RNA sequence: CUUGGAUUUAUUGAAGACUAACUACUGCGAAAGCAUUUGCCAAGGACGUUUUCAUUAAUCAAGAACGAAAGUUAGGGGAUCGAAGAUGAUCAGAUACCGUCGUAGUCUUAACCAUAAACUAUGCCGACUAGGGAUCGGGUGGUGUUUUUCUUAUGACCCACUCGGCACCUUACGAGAAAUCAAAGUCUUUGGGUUCUGGGGGGAGUAUGGUCGCAAGGCUGAAACUUAAAGGAAUUGACGGAA
């Protein structure tokens, strides 16, 4: 019989400028006892939240965002953008029968040592005027698209030292670009980012994190 | 179509519309596109249908592109016909 | 025995052999063509529910989102219960969607 | 204002789970299930019971100090069904009846890519 | 079955699997078969062609190439399901379902094997006969529409025709025992060109010999003897823990 609720430590979960709030919410963990400490522990907690929820507006609700602890100062928690996601009903609805989808996934070390995998799904248009049921591009068409996505993303991330690249993930730039460099393959709907996953990580930067926040 | 066609003489819709081969008597509907380049002024008796890079008669000019069926003329180029 | 159809498993013609897929309730693997395959689209939230879910509820319009599984069915499987329906032989030829 | 936490309505056949939990997803609250309200061992995925586990899950928050949740829903998964429970639904409304307030709903089932092998064998599950 | 938080919650790691959604009366391949990525490596049909050779052509007993799954030997892995096996109910009983678990495998890599409701239960090549729309892949024409970076020019449709494969309705005068069939038609008004197979049912895919295999089996293949039906298609019934 021992109860750990009243031995327990409330933080607050404190997110990245890049959005309109450095604040999501509230967690909590055990005191920081001899042996076993609190910020160890919490250097390492990834904050799955909306991207609505941080940015305000409801065109941000077709949006996610892994969020992991990096650094504990003074209670409050810093996050760095450990993921951008979808949740699975709203790709979902955006998958119909009778048109081609296009996924495109890109591997892509940044300035700083962070292998971004960033994902792009878009799909085929029923174009205007269209008896043709169906709305199937082909096959080298696909690969077109796929190849020029691919191009895009080299070119947009790579560049700009990460944390810009989520700014620009943010409002859809590359999205549209992408749609743009498509117009000539074929017309597409949607066009979208999905995820963005991390592999590699060098030392912390705490300055670099630090800078962010301000 | 039906019972008494007659034959040997269709209206030439008809043909023009069939196969270049399933009409009365072969016949291509390939052309022979006198083309003109812009550099230098010399006709090149151009088939469509080109199968080739067809390049002038000595400059690299390259009129047209081959396409699967009639070729391309590359650029603002002008031609007679046959 | 004759044949009940010229289609059969249907999807596949000029078409050999075919990858399968597993059914739901069964877990019967079934060809993906023989296969009898629903879309269910319902609402996350049950009809009554939704009221509730109103009231309680932070924000205005919502969400509200919809799940989506694509089903498949081992034939016997739906015929016990789905979307099958035994029909007469002469309606059989009828392959356009019901309702509607 | 609004303390949040995030629902998490495991909804299988057979049994439901309310699990409440922090934003982050490590420290819970209330892992509280429909087994456990009514022992009776068919009846836990039964609605009464998964509305019951819902109630007690409330209490929990209550007692703890928290406001809101984000209802997260996963059926079975992969392997099994993808169909979300008997009392999954029931669940939802018995937190709705409590008042703990509610805020973006998902249905974050693990549907896979291309799963690996089914229940049953080749001819199936022969009832 | 654990609680000395298994499950559940969250980050990983390892492994070998698979490759959903997409996904259709859709596409390719000699079939078997083939759906994530990019790349490489060759090949291929269709097309288009006022290109070139000039009978090289069609089908095939000998022989050849492939060939699902399982099995096999020998290697890697093994998540789940899961012949074997344990085991919990039910019934007069039930080593059967259902139930829980779960070696072999399943998956793969190196060898075999060479069989399938490998089924379109429809050999191939050729010609001709009746309407219709679509649908994939080529290719023509549209002062057609939109893209818009001004004319654009690609692209993407619209429409008409065109050739091409994996696809409905009526009458059939053609057919067919009929289900049905636009081929299963142009057959007693019997002959376009070819290969292969069958001759009541069983005995029997057995016996035997050959041959092929590591085996399991394969290809090949009887008779004695037995028997009046065996089948097919449908019609009306009766019935069905079908609707
Ligand atoms: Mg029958
Ligand atoms: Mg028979
Ligand atoms: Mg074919
Ligand atoms: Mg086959
Ligand atoms: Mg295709
Ligand atoms: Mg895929
Ligand atoms: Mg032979
Ligand atoms: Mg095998
Ligand atoms: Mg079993
Ligand atoms: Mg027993
Ligand atoms: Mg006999
Ligand atoms: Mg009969
Ligand atoms: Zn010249
Ligand atoms: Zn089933």
């Amino acid at each position: 019989v021992v109860d750990p609720f009243t031995r327990k430590e409330w933080y607050d979960i404190k997110a990245p400028s890049t959005f309109e709030n450095r604040n999501v919410g509230k967690t909590l963990v055990n005191k920081s006892v001899g042996l076993k400490n609190a910020s160890d522990s919490l250097k390492g907690r990834v904050v799955e939240v909306c991207l609505a929820d941080l940015q305000g507006s409801e065109d941000h609700s077709f949006r996610k965002v892994k969020l992991r602890v990096d650094e504990v100062q003074g209670k409050n928690l810093l996050t760095n953008f450990h993921g951008m996601d979808f949740t699975t009903d709203k790709l979902r609805s955006m998958v119909r029968k009778w048109q081609t989808l296009i996924e495109a996934n890109v591997t892509v070390k940044t300035s700083d040592d962070y292998v971004l995998r960033i994902f792009a799904i878009a799909f085929t248009r029923k174009q205007a005027n269209q008896v043709k049921r169906t709305s199937y591009a082909q096959s080298s068409h696909i690969r077109q698209i796929r190849k020029v996505i691919s191009e895009i993303l080299t070119r947009e991330v790579q560049n700009s030292t990460l944390a810009q690249l989520t700014s620009k993930l943010i409002p859809e730039v590359i999205n549209k670009e992408i749609e743009n460099a498509t117009k000539d393959i074929f017309p597409l709907q949607n066009v979208h980012i999905r995820k963005v996953k991390l592999l590699k990580q060098p030392k912390f930067d705490l300055g670099s994190l630090l800078s962010l926040h301000g | 179509m039906v019972l008494v066609q007659d034959l040997l003489h269709p209206t030439a819709a008809s043909e023009a519309r069939k196969h270049k081969l399933k009409t009365l008597v072969q016949s291509p509907r390939s052309h022979f596109l006198d083309v003109k380049c812009p550099g230098c002024l010399n006709i090149t008796t151009v088939f469509s249908h080109a199968q080739t890079a067809v390049t002038c008669e000595s400059c690299s000019t390259v009129l047209c592109t081959p396409t699967g069926g009639k070729a391309k003329l590359s650029e603002g180029t002008s031609f007679r016909r046959k | 025995m004759p044949k009940k159809r010229a289609s059969n498993g249907r999807n596949k013609k000029g078409r050999g052999h075919v990858k399968p897929v597993r059914c739901v309730n069964c877990s019967r693997s079934v060809p993906k063509d023989k296969a009898i395959k629903r879309m269910a689209i319902r609402n996350i939230v049950e009809a009554a529910a939704i009221r509730d879910l109103s009231e309680a509820s932070v924000y205005a319009e919502y969400a509200l989102p919809k799940t989506y599984n694509k089903l498949h069915y081992c034939i016997s499987c739906a015929i016990h219960a789905r979307i099958v329906r035994v029909r007469s032989r002469t309606d059989r030829r009828i392959r356009a969607p019901p309702q509607r | 204002s609004q303390v949040f936490g995030v629902a998490r309505i495991f909804a299988s056949f057979n049994d439901t789970f309310v699990h409440v939990t922090d934003l982050s997803g490590r420290e819970t609250i209330a892992r509280v299930t429909g087994g456990m309200k009514v022992k009776a061992d068919r009846d836990e995925s039964s609605p009464y019971a998964a509305m019951l586990a819902a109630q007690d899950v409330a209490a929990k928050c209550k007692e703890v100090g928290i406001t809101a949740v984000h209802i997260k829903i996963r059926a079975t998964g992969g392997t099994r069904s993808k169909t979300p429970g008997p009392g999954g639904q029931a669940a939802l409304r018995a937190l709705a009846r409590s008042g703990l307030r509610i805020g973006r709903i998902e249905d974050v089932t693990p549907v896979p890519s291309d799963s690996t092998r089914k229940k049953g064998g080749r001819r199936g599950r022969r009832l």
